[PDB]
RNA sequence: AGUAGAAACAAGGGUG
RNA sequence: UCCCCUGCUUUUGC
């Protein structure tokens, strides 16, 4: 009714009608925007001058008949002079404050709901659970990470239909919700926002901020999620690390990954410890995964994964079914097998002895991206059946089949130079050497597998050694389907024991799980680990790793010192100086730490010849076993990005340069604290 | 067409091979020997341009149980003036050079005058109008700007010229900042900031910045540099707001400021008084004319050419009580004309921001070093004193002071980059960062390379005219090169 | 003892303590006076810098052009103009061999853009210049102006609302033989029709208002900045939408990233540069500043690098984006507003419009000025200064970025085909450049070949203020890299304060700022707080909210009073009506209406946050909860603050000097337009949130929605018979006043 | 905690200049 | 006078 | 001279 009195009274004038009637609906973009009024050059300072004036403020004509005009202190509120360019009359900050004592009073509920970001965030805040501050050095990666804690994976157009399908269904024009989440999403905020007095512009902006994903480049240093970066000002900072966990029930997914990343890194850096059981239950014992501590999550998490089932069994707990081998779990769902050790030589004239598994067997293969069967004899596959998802998946998943084979024809395919002893000469499990060579190249190994035409059974496509999907032709006993998924999930959790280095065998005796086996994705944890030990920043990189340990050198210098003077045996066994080692050439490692040793004996044995810089420089080369050598060696190489840098010996280098004058180290061009005589 | 069938045939080979030989960037090496101290101007010595006295001012003060901004201005400013006995009648000691002194003789007994006249009102109002008299008249620059009229009206007229627009006149380095910002530099006994609070701390890492903004807090407020912040926001504040309230009349404006001294008591402080003129300010660099007159114990005769814009009366004597007795000193009073813009008063009024500024510098510093110790180190940083970085220069050599020196002086310095902003100060900072840069390069014998150094050089030099900051801060950079490659 | 914190450098690395070198808490230099000078002096080093180039005479606007194109190689370090057609030629195909196919996928997107951008994306600009009334206007009204005069001339092919309609237009208006204006004088409103003739009008629509930039840091002296008129602005629009379509797919090219990527990519190229490298290859880095950038940029160049880029393309296609560098090549600049005489004696001053001065007696001006006034006589025609060579608007930034990046790109070790090679980063017109080379001298040789490739192409490095140094440490645009980005506070500091939006927007931004620095510029908690309790004071200062507890007297103390006596959960007041500050570092994020929402009453609820007060007012979507501020260096951001619609979210009062003009006129029409559009929010709810399309007339649509929501709202029984009568008797009376 | 100065002399800064003690 | 610095303010317009 | 109007609006790009 108002709307159309309000027309007509428009119509009236002539210089409106002509206005009204002489403008297109598309051109009205143009002239709404049509204003007198230059953009604001200093808003400050504007503000901090229009402050001072009588009415600086402007409000809607309504307020004339809204709130009195005077105060009853005799104070004027609103003035009966129009603001340039409008109807809204121009009133006081006074008038302000007197709506907020004075002002008409209205229910306020449905505001909570829609500004539902705002609330999530402060209720999210209220139920956080804070925890010890960490003094240490911090290390922040510019990433781009999504602040949106809470969002429904929309795009601005598809986040614009819905907006407009709950706000303006009326104007919502040709456009009809297909999945079933809009129409869930839809329903729910219509049942929802059902009569709210709220403006409809505002509604839309908020629910335009809570169903849309939002990114920014930041530095963060810890957890990458969007409720750890929506308090990254609160939990990280230069040189201080805030325990915190929102209160927001961690997403299952999120803490699943967390736990896989921790459990990779933990399994990589206890491989390298002296006793590796016992550095993993340290460590396990004091790292936390969103401010939650890791043995919690393990006796409480049911996840499967190769790292986090030999952390469950080093801790003592039940261990997944199946068999995991180069990825993939195989569930045996019929046959038996007994182990057999048998001599064989191998393509490139090596002879090794090889556990066989005798008898037929039929396996079930699952994995991330491929899922498979596998009928197999002894040391002769039957037939195998895969559905992998692309081209190197199938490739991947043939090969795994094939090498599980057992046959002879995969063993003297062998061509080249191997090598199944590591470069520190630790043994390696001979099938798992044989599947890494295998999946550098199998060309060769395809072309030396045979060949055998296929039937054209249910459609199933053959395979050939160029990888090719032939109808008429397909390598011998391979068939390609590409089902959805495997036959059933196993969940028979078993009991095993873990040896000393972390090998996992059955409880008859077959082995189960091997740190070989532990994938060497280097990912970014989801949930703040907390890695909370004396020297456990390998995340960090190899420059963070040196530049950490002198610093700890340093830290400690007098019972670091005391050690060295008395017990140097029991300093070099220490876990500090294992992520140095890591760095260190392997080959070459040896040949450093004896050396490195010799020098110390000598100094010892001589009073006076005490070079602290010189200590403080090769106390981290010296942590592997000595190797007795008589090279003289000037400098020490360490792999830093794949680059040998030297760090001399005698005199400074740019890896290590300690300036006497200002008594301060510096290493890589990172100060490493003060030094003293 | 021609593009469109275009390939590459060897152009820009051939192209850089019909080039002369002199177009190139030869690296000239930058050695220890290579740098020489920056070339300062040469001419009359610089006079203060404050809009206040630093540290020469002189405050009547009384003892009243109210917060910033709480009592009435003229009221405060009328006690103070009760509190003081010993009167005079004024006359002139150092006169304006280029002014009418009579004039602000007069202006100093109307502003005596109108102080009794509200006195003996028994009513104190919020502003206080002072009379429109020939001497504030003349004082403020009523009726100075020229008549406007059309070009074709005065085309004939024979000196009519275009403005002028020459460059500002030179003025030599004069030793009297230096001692500026040695006292403002300097440990007061009375505390002068009083932060307003913030919500209770309920994590680890709020109770850890409670308690090192509790040190922070201990040391700032007792820096006579946050005094000079808070005279300058209070100041502006009010001159901007009697600007845009009444711009049609003279208005009297007490300079008063509230402390805590060190036995807790409550100080309200009076500096002297300010009359601003007219101000309709339309344009962000619109001038409004204002009369200050701030009382002093300082003789100008010790050091004239410093207060080349003041003219100095003898306002009184005053006993003061020293610690072996009382000793008698003349009061004196400096009053001068000076004028401020609406981008001044309203960059005047954010001075608080400065105390920022040297905080997180301060901060910063802190975590540094405590982030190779592990553990925070503010405790041992400043209760100790064992870490001193070079902050001064004395007869025998480098000065060291503890991390609190180090952050009272960086205050001042942010001090007075507000109170002496040009830009002259702006283009040096910003030149002289370059030669710094390269210096620091030099001493982590990182082989510097310079294609122009001159050029540089020149640069750096062009902005130093006749600012007593940016001179002081040229000679602060000739005395670093001197020390930072020996 | 003579403190001096320059000392502190004997201690403290320099980029360490780097914020201590820069004074931004004093005001910034402005400029008082006319742009004149620095317009023609600048104009006088561009023509000066090229001089040696071919001089011709326009044929359509009779104006002299300085082609220094193809012109002879310089012979000195002295700046210089002349860009070799063939070198930058090869510098483009040899970019589009080390990226194959971004020229065409980049050209491909442009095209998939231009059809469907629409005229009103030109709103969205700043004080642009508007040939109608010959005076900087917003946006949007020159827009409009010049959209109405178009359309009284016979010329409505921008009727369907495209982008390129509009542009087709501007092409015919420009072939028209006669423009007809609209001039308003007062003596009274008086209405005038002015005709134009061909080479007035194309001189109008080729001319550029040139201002003087304030509030510029680092800088002794000022500087002059143009702005083009509504003609050009167009297809400017879509040559930057190709250039930063190229952009994005350059990893050298640091636009359109901005703040921490930027910092992210000269990271992993200096790590590129310095760990792959051998300990034997030396390796240097130059932080080099490029000086006159806008000056020696020719149109003509980035004319002959979009036909280049935009090869094997649609004719229209190519000539849309090459229509550009065209319209920038014959371009005109308007010389400020003037100059100011006085006289002494008689104690007068006087305005003289720039536009006399092609005639005026030089007696009155000083030697310099009657020097550039000299110097620019020739080239002023209709009062404005033919500017041929030059970029001085600068608006091909993204273009500019290109080129330096297709420099750099240059030094790869396949193409300097010799031991020396380079790499490095361009944004704009700063560069941070690096030179690996086995020895001293290999270094000396790249720098050599990159500083004479780039004096070939027409980019000149200002040898004054660049420097070289191991690859350890340099600077880009105020960022310091010290074996990492170490951050400064000082660059942050004038935006910590009131903003000026309202009370709750400045509240949020002030929030908002603290946070951003403590994640970005390693701001310290301890001064975090501080900053926090500075902010609240110099708020409560500003917005006159102090706590209804304390006594001091303002205008508002009285009803802030009051109403602290009133509530009884005086936790819960907001800090603009007087209430406490509960921030603090854990809760800086939340917004204050939400983070004290259960401590306030409900009646002090329900009245805060009323959405029928009338207060509150929105405009279009994009600008709620958004503000714009401008930083110490660089444009105007658009910032996004965290806030809850209240009645503390009002707008200040508009400037009303316009009352005293002759362009009053247009404020009375603003004001008619705003009527009509807010009864069209009654009509279609949702016209603000998402721009409506249509060739209808307002009040065709109007009456169609009436009758059909008057039919729905009868049928749901709603409302009684007698109203839909009435309404749809109204709506017949809306209907035929239509026709008349 | 409160601040001091080495450089602070108890006795050569005599009757505090800036804000002397001169009530009677 | 003063502010200030390559050009300006030291009020600008209008009416009777 | 009183009175009325005005305090970023002939000048702030990208």
């Amino acid at each position: 009714m108002e709307r159309i009195k309000e027309l007509r009274d428009l119509m009236s004038q002539s210089r409106t009608r002509e206005i009204l009637t002489k403008t297109t609906v598309d051109h009205m973009a143009i002239i709404k925007k049509y204003t007198s009024g230059r953009q604001e050059k200093n808003p400050a300072l504007r503000m901090k001058w229009m402050m001072a004036m009588k009415y600086p403020i402007t409000a809607d004509k309504r307020i004339m008949e809204m709130i009195p005009e005077r105060n009853e202190q005799r104070q004027t509120l609103w003035s009966k002079t129009n603001d340039a360019g409008s109807d809204r009359v121009m009133v006081s900050p006074l008038a302000v404050t007197w709506w907020n004592r004075n002002g008409p009073t209205t229910s306020t509920v449905h505001y909570p709901k829609v500004y539902k970001t705002y609330f999530e965030k402060v209720e999210r805040l209220k139920h956080g659970t804070f925890g010890p501050v960490h003094f240490r050095n911090q290390v922040k990666i510019r990433r781009r990470v999504d602040i949106n804690p809470g969002h429904a994976d929309l795009s601005a157009k598809e986040a614009q239909d819905v907006i407009m399908e709950v706000v303006f269904p009326n104007e919502v024009g040709a456009r009809i919700l297909t999945s079933e989440s809009q129409l869930t999403i839809t329903k729910e905020k219509k049942k929802e926002l059902q009569d709210c007095k709220i403006a409809p512009l505002m509604v839309a902006y908020m629910l335009e901020r809570e169903l849309v994903r939002k990114t920014r480049f930041l530095p963060v240093a810890g957890g990458t999620s969007s409720v750890y970066i929506e308090v990254l000002h609160l939990t990280q900072g230069t040189c201080w690390e805030q325990m915190y966990t929102p209160g927001g029930e961690v997403r299952n997914d999120d803490v699943d990954q967390s736990l896989i990343i921790a459990a990779r890194n933990i399994v990589r850096r206890a491989t390298v410890s002296a006793d590796p059981l016992a550095s993993l239950l340290e460590m396990c014992h004091s790292t936390q995964i969103g401010g939650v501590r890791m043995v919690d999550i393990l006796r409480q998490n049911p996840t499967e994964e190769q790292a986090v089932d030999i952390c469950k069994a080093a801790m003592g707990l039940r261990i997944s079914s199946s068999f995991s081998f180069g990825g993939f779990t195989f569930k045996r769902t019929s046959g038996s097998s007994v182990k057999r050790e048998e001599e064989v030589l191998t393509g490139n004239l090596q002879t090794l002895k090889i556990r066989v598994h005798e008898g037929y067997e039929e396996f079930t293969m699952v994995g991330r991206r491929a899922t498979a069967i596998l009928r197999k004899a002894t040391r002769r596959l039957i037939q195998l059946i895969v559905s992998g998802k692309d081209e190197q998946s199938i490739a991947e998943a043939i090969i795994v089949a094939m090498v599980f084979s057992q046959e002879d024809c995969m063993i003297k395919a062998v061509r080249g130079d191997l090598n199944f002893v590591n470069r520190a000469n630790q043994r390696l499990n001979p099938m798992h050497q044989l599947l890494r060579h295998f999946q550098k190249d199998a060309k060769v190994l395809f072309q030396n597998w045979g060949i055998e035409p296929i039937d054209n059974v249910m459609g199933m496509i053959g395979i050939l050694p160029d990888m090719t999907p032939s109808t008429e032709m397909s390598l011998r006993g391979v068939r390609v389907s590409k089902m959805g998924v495997d036959e059933y999930s196993s969940t028979e959790r078993v009991v095993v024991s873990i040896d000393r280095f972390l090998r996992v065998r059955d409880q008859r005796g077959n082995v189960l799980l091997s740190p070989e086996e532990v994938s060497e994705t280097q990912g970014t944890e989801k949930l703040t680990i907390t890695y909370s030990s004396s020297m456990m920043w390998e995340i960090n990189g190899p420059e963070s790793v040196l530049v950490n340990t002198y610093q700890w050198i340093i830290r400690n210098w007098e019972n670091v010192k005391i050690q060295w003077s008395q017990d140097p045996t029991m300093l070099y066994n220490k876990m500090e100086f294992e992520p140095f080692q890591s760095l260190v050439p392997k080959a070459a490692r040896g040949q450093y730490s004896g050396f490195v040793r010799v020098l110390f004996q000598q100094m010892r044995d001589v009073l006076g010849t005490f070079d602290t810089v010189q200590i403080i420089k090769l106390l981290p080369f010296a942590a592997a076993p000595p190797e007795q050598s008589r090279m003289q060696f000037s400098s020490l190489t360490v792999n830093v990005r794949g680059s040998g840098m030297r760090i001399v010996v005698r005199g400074n280098s740019p890896v290590f340069n300690y300036n006497k004058a200002t008594k301060r180290l510096t290493v890589l061009g990172k100060d490493a604290g003060a030094l003293m005589e | 067409a021609y593009v469109d069938g275009f390939e590459p045939n060897g152009c820009i080979e051939g192209k850089l091979s019909q080039m002369s030989k002199e177009v190139n960037a030869r690296i000239e090496p930058f050695l220890r020997t290579t740098p020489r101290p920056l070339r300062l101007p040469d001419g009359p010595p610089c006079s203060q341009r404050s809009k206040f006295l630093l540290m020469d001012a002189l405050k009547l003060s009384i003892e009243d149980p109210s917060h910033e901004g709480e009592g009435i201005p003229l009221y405060d400013a009328i006690k103070c003036m009760k509190t003081f006995f010993g009167w005079k009648e004024p006359n002139i000691i150092k006169p304006h050079e280029k002014g009418i002194n009579p004039n602000y003789l007069l202006t100093w007994k109307q502003v005596l005058a109108e102080l009794q006249d509200i006195k003996n009102e028994e009513k104190i109002p919020r502003t206080k109008n002072m009379k429109k008299t020939s001497q504030l008249k003349w004082a403020l620059g009523e009726n100075m700007a020229p008549e406007k009229v059309d070009f074709e009206d005065c085309k004939d007229v024979n000196d009519l010229k275009q403005y002028d627009s020459d460059e500002p006149e030179p003025r030599s380095l004069a030793c009297w900042i230096q001692s500026e910002f040695n006292k403002a530099c300097e440990l007061t006994d009375s505390s002068w900031v009083e932060l307003d609070e913030i919500g209770e701390d309920v994590a680890p890492i709020e109770h850890i910045a409670s308690m090192r903004r509790n040190y922070f807090t201990a040391e700032v407020s007792h820096c006579r540099a946050t005094e000079y912040i808070m005279k300058g926001v209070y100041i502006n504040t009010a001159l901007l707001n009697a600007s845009c309230a009444a711009m049609d009349d003279f208005q009297l404006i007490p300079m008063i400021s509230k402390c805590i001294t060190k036995e807790g008591r409550r100080k309200t402080n009076l500096y002297g008084f300010i009359i601003k003129g007219r101000s309709h300010l339309r344009n962000d660099t619109d001038v409004v004319n204002f009369v200050s007159m701030e009382f002093s114990l300082t003789d100008p005769r010790l050091e004239p050419h410093k207060w080349e814009k003041y003219c100095v009366l003898e306002i009184g004597d005053m006993l003061l009580r020293t610690a072996v007795g009382q000793v008698s000193r003349p009061m004196f009073l400096y009053v001068r004309t000076n004028g401020t813009s609406k981008i001044k008063m309203k960059w005047g009024m954010e001075m608080r921001r400065c105390l920022l500024q040297s905080l997180q510098q301060i901060e910063s510093m802190i975590e540094a070093e405590s982030s190779v110790k592990e553990k925070d180190l503010t405790k041992e940083f400043f209760e100790n004193k064992s870490e001193t970085w070079p902050i001064g220069e004395s007869p025998k050599g480098v000065e060291e002071g503890s991390i609190g020196k180090v952050c009272r002086t960086l205050l001042a310095k942010s001090v007075f980059n507000s109170l002496y902003a040009s830009p002259q100060l702006e283009g040096f900072s910003a030149e002289s960062r370059k030669l710094l840069l390269i210096v620091q390069a030099l001493r982590d014998n990182l082989e510097p390379g310079t294609f122009d150094l001159e050029g540089l050089y020149e640069a750096i030099e062009e902005c130093l005219i006749n600012d007593p900051w940016v001179l002081l801060n040229a000679s602060w950079f000739n005395s670093f090169l001197t020390h930072a490659l020996r | 003892m003579d403190v001096n914190p320059t000392l502190l450098f004997l201690k403290v690395p320099v980029q360490n303590a780097i914020s201590t070198t820069f004074p931004y808490t004093g005001d910034p230099p402005y400029s008082h006076g006319t742009g004149t000078g620095y317009t023609m002096d600048t104009v006088n080093r561009t023509h000066k810098y090229s001089e040696k180039g071919k001089w011709t005479t326009n044929t359509e606007t009779g104006a002299p052009q300085l082609n220094p194109i193809d012109g002879p190689l310089p012979e000195d370090n002295e700046p210089s103009g002349y860009a070799q057609t063939d070198c930058v030629l090869e510098a483009m195909a040899f970019l589009e061999e080390s990226h194959p196919g971004i020229f065409e996928n980049s050209c491909l997107e442009t095209m998939e853009i231009v059809q469907q951008t629409r005229v009103d994306k030109l709103t969205q600009g700043r004080q642009t210049y508007d040939w109608t009334l010959n005076r900087n206007q917003p946006a949007a009204t020159a827009l409009a102006n010049t959209i109405e005069v178009f359309r009284s001339n016979g010329l409505t092919a921008n009727e369907s609302g495209r982008l390129i309609d509009f542009l087709k237009d501007v092409m015919d208006s420009m072939d028209k033989e006669e423009m007809e204006i609209t001039t308003h004088f007062q003596r009274t409103i008086g209405k005038k029709k002015q005709r134009l003739n061909k080479r007035s009008y194309l001189i109008r629509a080729l001319t550029l208002n040139t201002m003087t930039k304030d509030a510029e840091r680092g800088k002794l002296k000022r500087r002059a900045i143009a702005t083009p008129g509504m003609q050009i602005r167009g297809f400017v629009y879509f040559v930057e939408a190709l250039a930063r379509s190229i952009c994005e797919k350059l990893e050298q090219s640091g636009l359109p990233v901005g703040g921490n990527e930027k910092k992210a990519k000269l990271a992993n190229v200096v790590r590129k540069m310095m760990t792959n490298s051998q300990d034997t290859e030396l390796s240097f880095t130059i932080t080099g500043d490029n000086t006159k950038w806008n000056e020696n940029q020719n149109p003509r160049m980035f004319l002959a690098m979009i036909t280049y880029i935009t090869r094997n393309q649609p004719e229209w296609f190519r000539n849309v984006l090459s229509i550009a560098p065209i319209m920038f090549s014959n371009k005109m600049a308007r010389l400020g507003k003037g100059y100011m005489f006085e006289s002494k004696s008689m104690k007068l001053r006087t305005q003289v419009p720039a536009e006399m001065l092609a005639n005026i007696d030089l007696k009155y001006f000083n030697k310099s000025t009657r020097e550039k006034i000299e110097k620019i006589r020739p080239l002023l025609i209709d009062g404005t200064a033919s500017l041929s060579p030059g970029m001085m608007m600068g608006m091909f930034n993204m273009l500019s970025t290109v080129l330096g990046v297709s420099i750099l790109n240059l030094g790869q070790k396949k193409y300097t085909k010799t031991t020396y090679w380079w790499d490095g980063l361009q944004s704009s017109d700063d560069f941070a450049l690096i030179v690996n080379a086995p020895n001293h001298e290999g270094i000396q040789a790249g720098v050599d070949r990159f500083y004479r490739t780039c004096k070939l192409v027409g980019i000149n490095m200002s040898k004054k203020k660049s420097y070289i140094n191991r690859t350890g440490t340099f600077e880009f645009t105020s960022f310091f890299y010290r074996y990492g980005f170490v951050a400064n506070f000082s660059m942050e500091l004038p935006s910590f304060g009131v903003s000026g939006i309202n009370e709750s927007a400045d509240m949020s931004v002030g929030v908002t700022v603290i946070k951003n620095n403590m994640i970005n510029n390693d701001l310290g908690p301890a001064t975090a707080q501080m900053a926090l309790q500075l902010f609240i004071k110099d708020y409560r200062y500003t917005y006159r909210c102090h706590r209804g507890d304390t006594q001091i007297q303002t205008r508002r103390a009285f009803e802030l009073g009051k109403l602290w006596e009133q509530t009884r959960s005086k936790a819960g007041l907001l800090v603009s009506d007087g209430g406490p500050n509960l921030y603090n570092i854990r809760n800086l994020h939340i917004p204050e209406v939400c983070l004290k929402w259960e401590l306030m009453d409900e009646d002090y609820q329900g009245r805060l946050c009323n959405p029928m007060n009338p207060f509150v007012s929105h405009k279009e979507i994009d600008s709620v909860n958004n503000a714009v501020v401008m930083p110490a260096h660089g444009p105007a951001k658009s910032m996004e603050y965290d806030a809850v619609a209240t009645t503390h979210s009002w707008i200040p009062k508009r400037n009303r000097s316009i009352l005293n003009t002759s362009q009053r006129g247009i404020l009375e029409d603003e004001q008619m337009y705003q009527k009509c559009c807010n009864l069209f929010e009654k009509f279609f709810p949702s016209s603000s949130y998402r721009r409506p399309v249509g060739i209808s007339s307002m009040v065709e649509a109007m009456v169609s929605r009436a009758r059909i929501d008057a039919r729905i709202d009868f049928e749901s029984g709603r409302i009684k018979k007698e109203e839909f009568a009435e309404i749809m008797k109204i709506c017949s009376t809306i209907e035929e006043l239509r026709r008349q | 905690y409160s601040p001091t100065s080495p450089s602070y002399s108890p006795t050569s800064p005599s009757y505090s200049p800036t804000s002397p003690s001169y009530s009677p």
